[PDB]
């Protein structure tokens, strides 16, 4: 139904950036201060041809590989009747709403640094609840999230 | 184009509630096949099907028929519509915490015929199973107190599912009749019931 | 330890086509006769930079989409003792192998078209029988069979 | 220079089995993780190490001292290891299908105290009770049980693991005993035990 909020730990220029949304949203500022690098964390999180190549050195917080890049997005939910898209997240999700939490979503992303193989391993989740969140099942390539949304990027 | 293609226009134009008083044979089968392909045809949302039977290979020979899809539609039978929609993903919602998850369904072992009772074998012994009387079944009053009492399996299943397809509808008891008219009064659903009336 | 076999069913212009195999294979023949279409089946099996496109539409036999694409590969595995690899494979395998067919291995790949997302999905399995073939366990871009081998493609 | 960095090229660079006399506590944490990533650095092949401890607490805390580790190297609990280890993917190979796979340990009911009770209630009741001897494990002796029995099981934790850590041996039974000894003398595991210098 809504977006709510946005945190973005320990990725490009973002140390711990908590970021109040909703629909419609516009980002504004000066140069070389982090515009793309807003845009880029919701293509890690909610598009598949970004997340299917992982993570590099240069994804890190002052290139240092030891932090964990977590990315954290709430949807609100609170009008379950007269609304489509709250049907089409329940229908897929299944299992991890509660009762006593039936009006917040969170979804989340995780990133540990592997510093053998030097890979970024992207672990997504979701959940009702901060704590226990779940992860998300899925067969071959495709798990269930890109069942849901589907992302446009448009840039001239 | 004569009764057999007008009873096929009647049965294929209207997306109501469809009660079927068929006879012994006469393709069933295939009137269902073309019924969900219909359905499947004239749906353009992310909505979904559950084909309900009583014998496995029967929706095996119907999921060989219709092929691959990802739209996420259910072909099976009631028991396992029963243990994978119902019960399994929200019995810690309906039955608290202290409920367990998982589950081994065994109904050969435990006949015992009352309801706390059953409530304790399935928190204390953790198995699943029946009662005593053959009338009535101990897993469909789960799935019926299941959907009464948690929240968000009656929004998954008023979300997923738009039309429950139900074959073989008179070998059936009157807690799956009340479960299905709890599906189809309460949270709208549209409902498909075949099925032959006597005849053994 | 040994490669024995591979079956390749319903790729690029293999319909059902097996192969006895070793170490050190050496293909030839004409061309546009598919000796890169072998390697290709290589390289979606045990490679992920390939194996993480997915299939097109043109990677199926005669461009039908209607087939599952197979690619079965055999292991010997009969020399537990003295070799490293065979230790390599059994450390990652854990929970598919069987004390009565200990000395057999299979690596299989599934493909069944969606034709509506436009899309073959690659579904991985390991096993040591023909039937009952588990799925790879796997976390995020990252399943269990990129842990054991490494594949180096050169091309000039 | 001399007998200081000596002393340190003695107990570091060792590649035997060790067996240091020393107490409980005082230090003995932070000499234990300077051992594991000493190990974790001079080790260049697949092979992977286990760490065995009693309580969750010390559990976390030494999962925050090392952090992050992508080589298969397991720190946990007994049970937890005895479980996810030996049990789950073996018993299906090793006493057939009729097996459960999921299991819960849940000891708050049942109170048997012999195994061949032990055996028929898990395979009838599918669930696992305990001794009223409390100097007894059940689950320690299923896995040495079905260690002897499967071949698969020797052969991937002869493949994989490579040293176990064992801490807080002063509380420990004879079962516990017995398996590391068979772990120890045919499949070729060092073993690190901690102890005390009088009773305690
Ligand atoms: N991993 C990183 N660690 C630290 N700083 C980084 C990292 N990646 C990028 N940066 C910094 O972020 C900035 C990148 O500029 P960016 O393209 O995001 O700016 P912008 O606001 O989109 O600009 P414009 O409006 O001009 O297009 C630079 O200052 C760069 O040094
Ligand atoms: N999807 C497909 N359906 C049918 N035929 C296909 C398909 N994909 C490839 N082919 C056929 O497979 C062949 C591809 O040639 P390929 O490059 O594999 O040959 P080659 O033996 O490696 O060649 P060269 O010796 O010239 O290097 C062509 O004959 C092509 O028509
Ligand atoms: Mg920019
Ligand atoms: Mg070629």
């Amino acid at each position: 139904m809504k977006f709510s909020n946005i945190t973005i730990k320990n990725f490009r220029n973002f140390e711990k950036v908590n970021i109040n949304l909703d629909n419609k949203n516009v980002i504004f500022g000066m140069n070389d201060i982090g515009k793309t690098n807003f845009l880029y964390a919701l293509r890690f999180l909610l598009d598949k041809e970004i997340r299917k190549f992982g993570f590099n050195k240069s994804d890190y917080h002052k290139h240092d590989t030891s932090k964990k890049i977590e990315i954290i997005l709430t949807l609100d939910l609170s009008n379950y009747e007269k609304d489509e898209d709250t049907k089409k997240l329940i229908s897929v999700v299944k299992g991890a709403r509660t009762s006593a939490n039936a009006d917040v979503f969170y979804i989340a992303l995780e990133s540990k640094y592997d510093d053998k193989e030097l890979y970024g391993n992207i672990i997504l989740k979701w959940g009702s609840e901060l704590d226990n969140l779940i992860d998300i099942p899925g067969r071959g390539n495709i798990n269930a999230l890109d069942n849901v949304f589907k992302v446009i990027y448009i840039n001239p | 184009m004569i009764e057999d293609e007008m009873s096929r226009e009647q049965i294929i134009k209207d997306g109501g509630n469809i009660l079927v008083t068929a006879g012994a044979g006469s393709g069933k089968t295939t009137i269902l096949v073309s019924k969900i392909e219909a359905d499947l045809k004239e749906n353009k949302t992310h909505y979904s099907i559950a084909a309900v039977t009583f014998t496995n290979k029967a929706a095996k020979e119907i999921e060989g028929r219709l092929g691959y899809s990802s739209r996420g539609n259910f072909i099976g039978t009631n028991d396992g519509f029963v243990e994978s929609e119902i019960i399994r993903p929200f019995i810690k919602d309906a039955f608290g915490n202290d409920y367990p998850d998982n589950f081994t369904a065994e109904y050969f072992d435990n006949q015992f015929a009352s309801y706390d009772k059953g409530l304790q074998v399935l928190k204390y012994q953790n198995i699943l199973g029946t009662y005593s009387n053959p009338k009535k079944n101990f897993k469909f009053q789960l799935a019926l107190d299941i959907l009464k009492k948690s929240l968000v399996a009656r929004q998954y299943i008023f979300s997923k599912y738009f039309k429950i397809f139900i074959d073989e509808y008179q070998d059936s008891d009157k807690d799956m009749h009340n479960l299905f008219m709890y599906l189809k009064d309460q949270l709208k659903i549209k409902l498909f019931i075949v099925g032959d009336p006597k005849q053994s």
